[PDB]
Formats: C-alpha cells, structure tokens, sequence
RNA sequence: CGAUGUCGGCUCAUCACAUCCUGGGGCUGAAGUAGGUCCCAAGGGUAUGGCUGUUCGCCAUUUAAAGUGGUACGCGAGCUGGGUUUAGAACGUCGUGAGACAGUUCGGUCCCUAUCUGCCGUGGGCGCUGGAGAACUGAGGGGGGCUGCUCCUAGUACGAGAGGACCGGAGUGGACGCAUCACUGGUGUUCGGGUUGUCAUGCCAAUGGCACUGCCCGGUAGCUAAAUGCGGAAGAGAUAAGUGCUGAAAGCAUCUAAGCACGAAACUUGCCCCGAGAUGAGUUCUCCCUGACCCUUUAAGGGUCCUGAAGGAACGUUGAAGACGACGACGUUGAUAGGCCGGGUGUGUAAGCGCAGCGAUGCGUUGAGCUAACCGGUACUAAUGAACCGUGAGGCUUAACCU
RNA sequence: AAUUCCUUGUCGGGUAAGUUCCGACCUGCACGAAUGGCGUAAUGAUGGCCAGGCUGUCUCCACCCGAGACUCAGUGAAAU
RNA sequence: ACACAGGUGGUCAGGUAGAGAAUACCAAGGCGCUUGAGAGAACUCGGGUGAAGGAACUAGGCAAAAUGGUGCCGUAACUUC
RNA sequence: AGGACCGAACCGACUAAUGUUGAAAAAUUAGCGGAUGACUUGUGGCUGGGGGUGAAAGGCCAAUCAAACCGGGAGAUAGCU
C-alpha cells in the first residue's frame, strides 16, 4: 500500500539504490498505489556511476510489495520489501538494462510486458 | 456491540471475577445451597457445572484439573467422593436457580441457588 | 415480477472451472403459497398475499387462524405481499417454487441490516475524528460545528448527527445469480445481502436493465 | 489574561 | 448551561407525570400454602409451586 | 448449519495431503497465460494453516533469486493442482512467522523422522 | 462598555451565480485536434505537500477542476492558542528620566452538570366513534445524480503532410455511499502454550496468586477495513438558451401573432428509504361478544347483580434487538437460555508411567490433553395452575336497497 | 544580526519544493569596544534547524480491557 | 470550614533476587479506602494491541513508541590538556 | 579531591493529561531537575508599614502588598450611577 512519502527499494540497475515516492497518479484525492501503477518518485541514494543521480525527480513503477497483489482465487502473494522500476519521465520506458528479483503475473501488459520481458521469474 | 458475545462482566475485573467466582463455587460446592445475587447465580452456573461433570470419572489428572480449577482440597475431596456418584445416572442440570424476594439492602435481586439432591 | 421470501443461511463460496472463487450466500427460498389477491374490484390495483413456513397452533390468534383458513392454505409466519406487474395472476393458494427465478439472470434482494444500536457519527456518518493529541482536551470524536451562527439561528432540519444506526430495511441492487437449486429449496446470489443469519430475505427480480 | 478581552 | 427563567407548575407537571409507579397487577396464590407471593419467585416462609425447598 | 456443510461437503476435493506446518512442499499451481494454460513450480516452506471446511488455506513461503515471497493458497481450490511433500520438518510451534523476520541459517529448521 | 470573546488551523457545513469541471447552444480570423468570446445551467464534484503564526502568496507534483462569494471577515456554552494584546527579559531607536514603538526576539491558566427553541433518535397518553390482529394504497418528506483512461468505430471523415474527430458500442480505474465477513487481515485482558521473579497448596513432581493480560507467542465467535459485492442509469414528460416547418399581419420577407415539432447532468417522474396523528386520521381480510333489572334531571342517561369473549398487558427463559422503554422468539401439545453428548475450531505431543542419560533434557503412551462466543441434537435444570385489563351487537338525518 | 524597515535583499548549501536554519557580500532605517567588542572546550527541564531510530501523531481509524455515562434502591446539591 | 486523594520532625527496619532504604513478591502487623445492584449504547477519562506506510499530522515529533544492566573491545572534530 | 558523575530519601516544580459548582481557594497521575552542598530541615530568637526583607520579580511580609491588618478621624468627598 505504496503512498507518499514511502521508502521504496529499486529492482531495476537503472542506477539508483533506495528511493521515496512522492504522489500516487491517476485521479484526485487517490490514496495509495497498488502493483500495476506509475507513481511518481525522487532519489535519496544512487551508486555514482548510474544513468540518474541523487536528487532526480522522475516516473516509477510498482512491481512488488508487502501488502500484495490478489489473485482472483483467494491468493496472495506478499512479498519482503517494497520494489519499483524507474520510468523515462516522459517515455514510460524503463531506463536499466536487466531486472532483480521476481515479478507479478498481473502487471502484462505492453510497456509492462516489456518490463516482464527482462523479469527473471513470475 | 457483544452481537452474539457470551459472559457477564458484573461490574468487576476480570481476575477479580475469576477469583469470586471460584470463592462463590467452593461456597456452593460445601453448603450445597446459598443465596446471592441473580447474574451472579446464573454465572454460577456457568462455572460450577463443568466441575461436576470433571467430577464424573476419578483419576489423578482430572483431580489436578479440579486443583487448579478450585484451588482447594476439601472442596475436591468432598466432590470426588460425593458428588461424583450422587449425580452418576443424569446427564446435565445440576444447578436450581429459584429466586426469592429482594435484598433489603441496596435493592437487589436476589435467588437462592442450590445443588439438586437435598 | 413476483418475489420470493426466504431465510438468509450463511455466507459460502462456489469455485467456476476456470478460476474465479466467486463467494455467494444462500438463501433458503422455501416455496411460498399465495394466501389473497387482490384485484382492481375492491382495491382498484391488483397484488398477491403470499406467506411461508410453519407456526405453532398454540402461537397462531384467531383472526389469522381464519385468515388462513379462508382459503385453503396452511398457518406460515409472517405475510408479504407483491404487487402483480401487470399482465399475471393466480388462484388463491397456488404455490409458487423457484423456478420462475430459474428463468431470469440479475435479481435484487431488500431485507432488514444488522443493527448496530445506538451510534456515533464517527460510526454513523462517516466523520472525520479530531486530532488526538497536540493539546486536544475531551473532544476526539465530537461532530463539533452543527451549524452557523445568529444569521440562521438554527440546526437546520436533516443534520446529520449520532443516532439509531441499523436495524432498518435495505436493498441491494442487481445481485448476479449463479445457481438455483430445486429440490433444497435453494437460492445462490453474488456477494453481501443485507441481514444476519436467519433473516427475512424478500428477493425481487431487479428494476434495473 | 487577554485572548478574550478584546484590546 | 444554566437556566433561562424559571418554569412553572405545569411544566413541572407534565415531566413529573411520567414518574408514576404501576403495580404488580396481582399475587399468585400458592397451592399447598394458600400464601400470597410474587410469580416466580418463592414465598415468604419457602414454599414454592408446593415444594418446600427451603427449611 | 447444515445446508451450507452439505453444499461445501460437495465442493471439496478428496485427496488433500495432510501436512503439519513446517514441512517443505512442492506446489504446482494451474498458471493460465490467455489462450493457453500451464503447470508451474512453487516449493517453500509451510508457515500457517487455516483449517475451516471448503475455506482451508496453508501459506507456503519461497524465497527466490534474492527475495522472499510468501504465497497463500486455497486448498480445495480447482486452481493448485497437486501438494507434494518434499520433507518433514519439526517445528513445534503452529504458526511460524519468525520465519518471516529471520534469515538464512536462523531460518532453517529441524527435519522431523518422528 | 452592570461585557455581543479577536486572526489562523481542525471537525461540520448550508446557500447564491457574477460557473472552475462535467451538460446544452450561437459566432469564430472554427479545415481536424485544441482553443477564443458570449447565452442557458447550481444536479453533482472541487488537490497533496515545502516555507510562513499566517488568510494570501511563491514553488514542486497531480487533476476532469484545484470556482468566486455570503453565512457575527460561519463555526472557541465544539477543539487548538502559533500570532496579536497583561505582568518577566532583551536588541535597535526615541527620551535628561520613569518608560515607549502597525519594529523584532524568547516565555506566558481557554470556565460551564443544557431550562426553552432547534436537530438526531426512541417511547407513554389519547385519538381515529363496538373492540381486536394483520397486510397494503399513497398525500407528503428524504436519499442518490461526480467522472477518467483504454479499446472498437479508424487511423475514417479532415488536411500539403505533420497530426486526427463529432455520433455510437464495450471494458476497466479513481473519489464517494450502502451492505456483509465468504476470502486477506486487525482486535480477540473469557481459549491453548512458552517464560523470569516471588509466594502458597507440608514436601519432589504438578498447579494457582501477584508483578500493566507480568512479558510474550498463536487464535474461535463477534465487531471491523486496508477486504469483498453493489449504486450513479436507461426510458418518459413540460422546458431554459438554441435550431426549426408552414404562415399572414406588412402581395414580399419572418420560429409566432393563430398553430405544429425537436431541444440540457436543471424541474417532474423512473431507483431507494420514511410515510394514514394524511384530525382529510384511508382501504381489504379475519376474529370476538345476541343477560337481567331499577331509578329519575326519559337521557348519546346514572346505578345494581350475572357474565368477562377476541386479544393485550404483567411475569419467567431470552435474542447477531437493545441506554431504558421498544421490537423479535419462546412458556412443558415446549429446544427460549443454561448444562450434557457428537462434531467443528484453536493451541501444539498434557499429566501419570516406563525407558535412555550423572544431570538439564529427550523419546514411547500421543496429534495426546484442554478447548470462549461455533454447529447439530438432547427436556437434565429454569420457563407454574391461574389471577389483571378489555364486556355484553355498537347514535342521528337523508338517500338507495331488499323484504 | 535577540538589532535589517524596504525584505521572503542577492549568491551558495540543505529539500521534490525552504518567508525558518547554515556560509557569504555590505547598500549598518538605527552594531561597535567594561550601559563592553569579538571568540570560546564544558555545561543548559534554554532558543532555531537537520538527519538516523522509533512509533495510531497522521493517511484512516478498528477492536478490546477497566472507571463514569444509562436503569433500579437510599441520601440529595449549585450557578440561574 | 468536611470522617477533605494535600502538608507534618525523630527512633526500629526482617526473607528471596538485588549494588541499594529503588523495585517484584512476602513475614510480623494492619486493612479492603461508609453507597450497592444490574446493563455492557454514544461520549469522555486510564490503559492494551494493530495490517501496509513511517512525521505525510503539526505552531513544533507535543504526547506516545523505542533505547535501558554487567564485563570486555572500540571511540572523532574540537579543547582551557 | 570535587559548588564532580548516575541514582532513592529529602527539596523542588520543566512537560502533557485529568481537574475548573475539584478529592484540593494550586492538587493528582506519567515522565523531569538538584541530591556533600551557594544544600535541606526541627526547635528558639530578631528586623515592621513609607518600614522590614530581597542571588532583584516591584516579589514576600498569616490564602490580602506600586505600601499589611485592626480600630479611630468618618455619616471623608463624589459635578458620577
Ligand atoms: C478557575 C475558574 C475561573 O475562571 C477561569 O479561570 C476562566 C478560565 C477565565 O478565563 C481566563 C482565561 C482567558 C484567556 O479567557 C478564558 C482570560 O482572558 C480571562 C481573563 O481569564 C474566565 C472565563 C474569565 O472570563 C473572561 O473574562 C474576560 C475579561 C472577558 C471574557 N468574556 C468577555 C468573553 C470572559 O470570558 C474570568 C474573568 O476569570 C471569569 C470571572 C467570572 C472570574 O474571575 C472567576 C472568578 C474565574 O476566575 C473562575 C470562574 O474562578
């Protein structure tokens, strides 16, 4: 139940290591996030050769959390630490090359499923 | 808003309620008939019946559970002797509840509560 | 058309072929029997009298007792009534199964809630509570301003305040049906339907297309 | 104690 | 909180007149006693339903 | 009541295995991708059952290529298609949520041969 | 001025239209897309944060939009007290000095048990013209009305390309309201276990008290949201602006003077809830009473004896009803509550005994033992026989009616 | 600047965004040398700001345990 | 002013764990605080726990949560050493 | 050794809550500061009203302090209600 204000870690090698989403997208007054939404973010810590450095303000992804994704049986996949990919601001595309640490099923669709074409498992 | 919720609280704590409970039941269990407040007979009930039904069969550990329910040895004396087979042949009841009167005092209802053999 | 009365038993869940667990309750629809209909002669509209069950005849008065026994129906507690849309009828004492809600697909149900007693508007009303601490002194959960000042003078009628919450008849609107059993004397619909169990639960085919 | 009394 | 200006004896009336005790609407006479008790409850002396279950 | 039982008594499925909470399990869930469907792995360790009739549930916890993800499951679904024990644990206590906060050679546990 | 408590924030708001979005139209220097300007329109909706005591503003980032105003610059017998505006202290400055400053800085008691109106709920009385029990009609009142994205239409009409629709169809989202726990969860001091200290049951073993439930670990039923279902309509009428058809007055022309037809989330219905105290007190069905006297102010009379029917009330067991009254179930031709039994559930292999080990401890008996509010049964206990209220056919006039 | 009106001076740092904080420059309304000037380790229930940890402060409240509130019996006020 | 949760100087001071006259539970010894009974609404007071997020609340982390003992290892700028 | 450190008694009174016709005309509860001293306290003295006392607030001087209380000038005076 990603808001503002949350820590999150990146699962992408984009170049970053932890950020801190700043606003849920999509209707006003819109709480929280769930998995298969772009929220926006800004960077608190990068290892200093990636593609964006501390303090950019850019797009992101949910891809995993601690609250979970509910699948239409009655599942729950509830997942240790919070996770995003970085969005190209303007784009939606993802900036690094590979992608750590599985994924959820629900997430498929085009710009996801080239997000899911680089995902390790599902 | 106790929507199916069971128990009375009597205006008391709750380890003050189990420890009246537990003098109201030794009282119960020696005089065979005492008088006391309504609720308080009812959840008389509540409490004292399970005991007569552990009393039913004697062994060792079913009297440790009545030591650790009571806490006394006369009182589990004079059940696993007595009450035991005095109520062998039925099957539940074993508590009268007949009220009598009003206390004089602060007005309360009041029901004299007694073991069925006498 | 014409709804059925029957008793809310609990809450279940059905599993499709394909997947979706979709969770349904159980409405125990006992075949209901017609006990008057009226007509536009006396009443200028035109509505059927249904009832169902059983009841003690120790619990039965003398007027229903002959109510019942006007036209060859059977004691059933409590009595409903529909209201004919319009081009249906029946004899007095025609008794209706489940089968005419085995033909339709959306169906509503209108029942009487939970009740939740005596309520704050927190409850209620769906207010926001106060802020808990930074000097805050007996007023957590208090509605606070209930109305202007000297211009009106007055709470204006219909505020919102704390009160009766439940107890009162409610409705839900195009429930999916998923199976209709006969010989139980069953109904299945979608989700939540008002009431705890053992409820009356009078079922409508839904207004709404 | 002035936030009543009006000054 | 305090009062306006005072009511009078008509509207201390009306709210007072909400306060009156009705009675019980008659005793049960006992069986084998012939006592006057309450119903359900025991009488005076201990019988009950003919049943002398205090003595 | 009963109606309910009776209804739930018919949509149960037959062959459950029964396994105490800590051992670890092969699970192999129906995964459907649109037009065509398949059978797919999940093994990890049992943490908690939930025994209630048709709406039995047990929440295996995996964790994958850095990860861990805990996954709760439906047992007389129609979706997981089969448990298979892989082995025995010996925990003692029935709910195992600090396998949830641990990690790594605290996170392992006894194997049963009771 | 024998007191109408100030700015700002929180909670709750309600109205106006000079309308920010959504809706309808005119013109456009409107090819399309997107705009500009003006007319109609108040049903609904209307940011989150950083700085500041701030309203305001600037910024960052959303949105369909970040409306303008009234309401004691709404709201302190609802909350706060940061600012201003008490007594302390200080800097600059002015003053010979006490002191002073729409200059600043640090610190600085927010009282009240609601009489009446109002509002939210819920009852007692009588009424409704013999009494009683149900089920409805509906005057009237209230609730709700927001909308994005994607896809089809289609890459079509349009245009040099670049870009790219009106109208209609479909799915999926947000914010809001209602309902319910079947799922995922929270709580679950009434269930089970682990454990430190200490005391007690004579002692070992086993338990119990107390230390915030001693600290923790799980967790049934309930209640509950972050969970799951649902709802905004479609249709219809009379329309606002607007566009019209025919048509004179006024040989022509013209939406209008006579007439006829379209036209908006507004109004009236359609959906939902209350609702015959709707004193205009409604309707339909069923049930229950078919005795005598006296008296005079012969009256819609007062009284006496006999009879008390339908049903209500009282009491008891009580309820996912409930502050209390109320409402719902049940009262032995009886499962209403308690208990018992079978089960379910939760906790996790009880105690005792044996065996191994010097010992803590372990293993077999053992998935044992204990299980709240759950389930299905079971008259074992507690719902007593009666007494209480309510009676005796229900006025007058006119009219039809059947004899 | 406890001093600065204009003023949220301009530049730099910190923040996604900083009228407060820190470092600067002097255009000191109206600093300035015992009505002391400028520094300063330690100290402070002292003032301003920042980060880590921790959380029901909050998004958004939910359940539970006790004490009053409510009903019954006894005594029985006050402001107005 | 009350049979008032306030104030009042000296002497003795036991058991177990403890550094301790703190604390936890006890002995001697003394009390259960001069109104009770039900019910288990809102609301307030005292507390407990909480999914995901962790100062987004706000005047301001106010209040809460958390840290807490003994020994050993190690410990920076700056300094009046 | 220390106007040294942590911390009970003791002395205080920084924060929040409850209190506001209280339990109390200044408190209680949970935290807080000092705790071998410029400390605290028991008993008995002394200083007094334009005076005392003051590590200085115009603070305290018997719940009264920019001049105590009590009696007396006094039935002050009041262009004011
Ligand atoms: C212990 C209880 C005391 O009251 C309080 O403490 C409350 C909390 C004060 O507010 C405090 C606190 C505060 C900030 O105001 C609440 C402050 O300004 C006032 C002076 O004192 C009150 C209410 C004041 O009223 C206010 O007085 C203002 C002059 C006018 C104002 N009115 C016009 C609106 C009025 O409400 C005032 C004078 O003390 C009231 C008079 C009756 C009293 O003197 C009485 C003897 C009180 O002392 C008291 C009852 O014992």
């Amino acid at each position: 139940m990603i808001q503002e204000q949350t820590m999150l870690n990146v699962a992408d090698n984009s170049g970053a290591r932890r950020v801190m989403c700043i606003k849920v997208l999509g209707g006003s007054h819109r709480r929280y996030a769930g998995v298969g939404d772009i929220i926006k973010i800004t960077i608190k810590e990068a290892i200093p050769r990636g593609k964006v450095k501390k303090g950019d303000v850019l797009k992101a992804v949910v891809v995993r959390t601690k609250k979970g994704v509910r699948r239409p049986d009655g599942s729950v996949i509830r997942f240790d630490g919070n996770a995003c990919v970085l969005l190209n601001n303007n784009s939606e595309q993802p900036i690094g090359t590979r992608i750590f640490g599985p994924v959820t099923r629900e997430l498929r669709s085009e710009k996801f499923m080239k997000i899911i074409s680089l995902a390790p498992e599902v | 808003m106790r929507h199916r919720k069971s128990g009375r609280q009597l205006n008391r704590n709750s380890s003050h309620r189990q420890a009246m409970f537990r003098n109201m039941a030794g009282s119960l269990v020696r005089h065979e008939i005492i008088k006391t407040t309504l609720p308080k007979a009812k959840e008389l009930r509540r409490v004292v019946e399970p005991l007569i039904t552990l009393a039913k069969t004697d062994s060792v550990a079913n009297r440790r559970l009545a030591f650790a329910r009571t806490r006394d040895n006369e009182i589990v004396a004079k059940l696993f002797n007595e009450l035991g087979p005095r109520f062998a042949s039925r099957a539940g009841g074993y508590t009268r509840i007949l009220k009598c009167g009003f206390r004089a005092g602060d007005n309360a209802p009041m029901a004299y509560i007694e073991l069925v053999d006498r | 058309m014409i709804g059925l009365v029957g008793k809310k038993v609990g809450m279940t869940r059905i599993f499709t072929e394909d997947g979706v667990s979709i969770p349904v309750t159980v409405i125990e629809v006992e075949a209901n029997r017609v006990t008057q209909v009226k007509d536009l002669a006396n009443d200028g509209y035109r509505a059927i009298q249904v009832t169902t069950g059983a009841k003690k005849a120790n619990r039965v008065t003398k007027p229903e007792a002959g109510h019942f026994a006007k036209a060859g129906v059977e004691a059933g507690r409590g009595l409903w009534e529909f209201r004919l849309a319009e081009g249906e009828e029946f004899t007095v004492g025609q008794s209706i199964s489940v089968e005419l809600f085995a033909d339709v697909k959306k169906v509503d149900v209108t029942g009487t809630s939970k009740g939740k007693g005596f309520a704050g508007t927190v409850k209620r009303w769906n207010f926001r509570t106060q802020d808990a601490t930074h000097g805050n002194s007996l007023s957590h959960r208090v509605p606070g301003s209930i109305g202007q000042n000297q211009t009106p003078g007055k709470v204006f009628k219909g505020k919102k305040m704390a009160g009766q919450m439940g107890n009162e008849r409610v409705t839900v609107q195009s429930l999916d049906v998923v199976r209709v059993d006969a010989e139980r004397n069953l109904l299945l619909v979608k989700g939540a339907v008002p009431g705890a169990t053992g409820s009356d639960l009078i079922v409508k085919p839904a207004v709404k297309a | 104690m002035t936030h009543s009394m009006r000054l | 909180a305090v009062q306006q200006n005072k009511p009078t004896r008509s509207k201390r009336g009306m709210r007072r007149s909400h306060d009156a005790l009705t009675a019980v609407t008659s005793l049960s006479v006992d069986k084998t006693s012939g006592e006057k008790h309450l119903r359900h409850h025991i009488t005076a002396d201990g019988y009950y339903r003919g049943r002398k279950v205090i003595a | 009541s009963n109606i309910i039982k009776q209804l739930e008594q018919e949509q149960m499925k037959q062959d459950v295995p029964s396994f105490r909470p800590g051992d670890t399990v092969e699970v192999k869930v129906w995964v459907v991708e649109g037009s065509k469907k398949r059978l797919q792995a999940f093994e990890g360790v049992v943490i908690a059952i939930r025994n209630r009739g048709l709406h039995s549930a047990f929440t295996v916890r995996k964790i994958s290529n850095g990860e861990g993800v805990e996954r709760v499951f439906q047992t007389h679904s129609p979706v997981v298609d089969s448990i298979s024990v892989k082995r025995r644990g010996a925990v003692r206590k029935a709910k195992l949520y600090y396998l949830r906060e641990r990690t790594g050679k605290a996170a392992r546990i006894k194997e049963r041969l009771n």
